[PDB]
């Protein structure tokens, strides 16, 4: 246990700690394969189950 | 004497003595411990 405690004091450093906000319309848009407008599916797969 | 036994008496040699036994501790001398190379932790000095 502290073998292990002392690995983990000697290789622990702070962080980089990066939010990436992602839009899932903009993924679906520039998915270069059937791509789509997303609240166009949304509507058409609701009223179209 | 006339039946062979001497006059003069014989000597008595001295035994030796029972001696004395002795013992020692010899020591040894290993060297100390020196000290390593000391690595920065992350945390502050009363959690270290």
């Amino acid at each position: 246990l502290a073998q292990m405690e002392k690995s983990y004091l000697e290789k622990d450093e702070r962080a980089l700690e990066v939010t990436r906000t992602v839009s899932l319309a903009e993924v679906y848009a520039g998915l270069t394969e059937n791509s789509f407008i997303l609240k166009d599916k949304v509507t058409e797969l609701v009223n179209a189950g | 004497t006339i039946d062979g036994q001497p006059l003069s008496l014989s000597l008595y040699a001295t035994p030796a003595d029972p001696s004395m036994l002795l013992s020692a501790a010899i020591t040894a001398s290993q060297g100390g411990g020196d000290l390593p190379h000391a690595v920065m932790p992350m945390y502050r000095f009363p959690v270290i």
